[PDB]
């Protein structure tokens, strides 16, 4: 649904874009914080940080837990790029204690020096898919992220990973929503998991920015996703 | 006491610690940053790949001598450009 943000929902976060101690805790779980800095990269059109996204990501993950819903695991906005610049052995000990073969969703936020993508994992339909609000290709993240299965198979599970039936393709301009102001990027990395991760079509515009937002700024006050 | 870490900046700096097994992380993360003359809230200290809260600890988090612990800065984004 879109539900509504309500009187008391406004109140609350008014009150914490406002100005204050910069570093103050507002809140907490997964045991990392999220401060008033942080709350304010949502406000206005700022850029999106990355403890805003890692613990929307964990909050994702906390719910995938429910009945009917695909399981998740989400890696850290750092992976990826280390993943890249250095390779599989900067990453393998990132993954002790996890299974990412036994989850239905991997979700990979992609941080670009200066924008948010995101690559997903789906192992129920076997591919890798990467989602630019901007319309950029990125196969070459995809293919990095093929090789990483194949690697962490063999060091976590000591066999090869199957690469039939997998496909690896970037969505088109065309087939999700795209952003329109040099902002909202973070943004769309989110959402675009939040309806991915509850198997529904992506069904919002850049008109909902706006709104998500400020509703972001709730969810993540209450821990609770919406 | 128990074990002597080494904190590494992307950069590929690095600042040996030696640190008592179950003191909270806290007053490590802050003498680095401090030694690195930038704010608090600009840096992220992670454990092969888990994030260092201010109440970690060495054994919860499973650490041995030697071991690393690696810095990485804040990231932030909005679009892409032309290139």
């Amino acid at each position: 649904e879109f539900p509504e943000i309500t009187e008391e929902m406004e109140k609350e976060i008014k009150n914490v874009f406002r100005n204050g101690n910069q570093d103050e805790v507002l809140s907490e779980a997964f045991r990392l914080t999220i401060t008033r800095k942080d709350i304010q990269t949502l406000n206005h059109l700022n850029w999106l940080n990355d403890e805003i996204i890692n613990f929307y990501m964990n909050m994702l993950m906390e719910r995938s837990k429910e009945k009917g819903l695909p399981s998740v695991h989400a890696f850290n906005t750092f992976f990826f790029t280390k993943l890249k610049t250095a390779g599989y052995q900067a990453v393998k000990r990132w993954t002790k204690k996890v299974d990412v073969f036994s989850v239905d969703i991997l979700l990979v936020p992609i941080h670009l020096g200066v924008h948010w993508c995101l690559a997903v994992v789906d192992f129920r339909k076997k591919n890798i898919t990467y989602y630019d609000s901007m319309g950029g290709i990125n196969n070459e993240a995809c293919r990095i992220l093929l090789q990483y299965l194949k690697q962490e198979s063999i060091d976590k599970k000591r066999k090869e990973f199957d690469t039939n039936g997998w496909q690896l393709f970037s969505k088109k301009s065309q087939e999700i929503p795209q952003q329109m102001n040099g902002s909202d990027a973070g943004m769309f990395a989110c959402k675009y998991a939040d309806c991915i991760t509850k198997d529904r079509p992506i069904n919002f515009t850049q008109q909902h920015m706006p709104y998500f937002r400020k509703r972001m700024v709730w969810e993540i006050l209450h821990r609770k996703l919406l | 006491e128990y074990i002597k870490l080494k904190v590494i900046g992307q950069d590929s700096s690095e600042i040996h610690f030696k640190v008592k097994m179950t003191t909270h992380l806290k007053k490590l993360k802050e003498s680095y940053c401090q030694r690195q003359g930038v704010p608090m809230n600009s840096l992220r200290f992670l454990f092969e790949g888990q994030r260092i809260a201010d109440n970690h600890t060495p054994k919860e988090l499973g650490m041995e001598e030697e071991d690393v612990i690696e810095v990485y800065q804040e990231q932030t984004g909005g679009h892409s450009t032309v290139c």
